[PDB]
């Protein structure tokens, strides 16, 4: 089970189609051949940014996964661990959020790099079946008190355009849906990656 | 001022944390302070009379808490770490 928790990106500007920096986030799409190959496996799920080398400082976005997956916490209890894209970012924090996590970063200049921002260890249940798709969602959220971020150190006009791109075009959502066949079959085209098991029907 | 809101836009978020960290890195290398008056006061969230990466870490952690369980005010969160 997953739900579509993402919200409509509604700050000014909301059209990032002319952003100098067009950050794209890719999420692991792990596919197992058989239920027996998948059952009880822990998969490292990477959240990997491209096109924003040296262009960002301040990030914060939501991750959710199918409720049937079991997260394997870090030694500190965190559900996500920072990756190489964040190695030059002095501030990095993951807060747990049920079947999900909130991941945030900060830097004293535009030290954000391309590559793996975060990883999440997700374990496939013992009763996994051929055909199962466990979707993994990156989502924008906002409320009047605060919202998700992908901006530069000064939070410049270009950083706000880059943020608009990141949330509207850089990640999948109900307004930018996946066409990946696994997510279509999962009825989760708002999601971004997955752990799947092949159905292997003629 | 609102504690934690160093850009005074009514929101405590990662931009506040990055701003405190940026000020700390500038001062550390000997540049002049840019945080004065109520900005300086807003940055010192643990009330230890200095602005450093512990303040920036606290703002970011509040931003992440408010983004998840959201079960404590910013003022109560920063008071947990202030001197009795
Ligand atoms: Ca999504
Ligand atoms: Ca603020
Ligand atoms: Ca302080």
């Amino acid at each position: 089970m997953l739900t579509d928790r993402g919200m409509t990106y509604d700050l000014d500007p909301k059209d990032g189609s002319s952003a100098a920096t067009k950050p794209v986030l890719e999420v692991t799409k792990k596919v197992f051949d058989t239920a027996a190959d998948a059952a009880g496996q822990t998969v490292t799920v990477e959240f990997k940014v491209s096109g924003a080398e040296g262009k960002y400082a301040t990030t914060g976005y939501h991750i959710y996964w199918d409720e049937r997956l079991e997260v394997v916490a870090t030694k500190t209890g965190a559900y996500a661990k920072k990756g190489a894209a964040l190695e030059d970012s002095s501030l990095a924090k993951a807060e747990n959020n049920g079947n999900g996590v909130f991941v945030a970063s900060g830097a004293d200049d535009d030290f954000g790099a391309d590559g793996v921002m975060w990883t999440v260890e997700l374990k496939v249940p013992a009763d996994a079946k051929a055909g199962d798709v466990y979707p993994i969602d990156v989502a924008y959220q906002w409320d009047p008190s605060k919202g998700d971020l992908f901006t530069d150190n000064k939070d410049s006009a270009q950083g706000k355009l880059m943020q608009a791109y990141f949330f509207t075009q850089g990640i999948k959502s109900s307004s930018n849906p996946s066409t990946d066949e696994y997510l279509v079959k999962a009825n989760a085209t708002y999601a971004d990656g997955y752990i799947a098991i092949k159905a292997g029907e003629p | 001022y609102r504690l934690g809101d160093v850009d005074f836009n009514g929101i405590i978020d990662g931009r506040d944390a990055t701003a405190v960290l940026t000020e700390y890195a500038r001062i550390s290398t000997g540049k002049p302070a840019e945080f004065v008056g109520n900005t300086a006061l807003a940055a010192d969230v643990n009330k230890d009379n200095m602005i450093d990466a512990a303040d920036a870490t606290h703002i970011l952690t509040y931003y992440a808490i408010s983004s998840t369980r959201d079960d404590i005010t910013s003022d109560d969160y920063f008071a947990l770490h202030q001197p009795l």
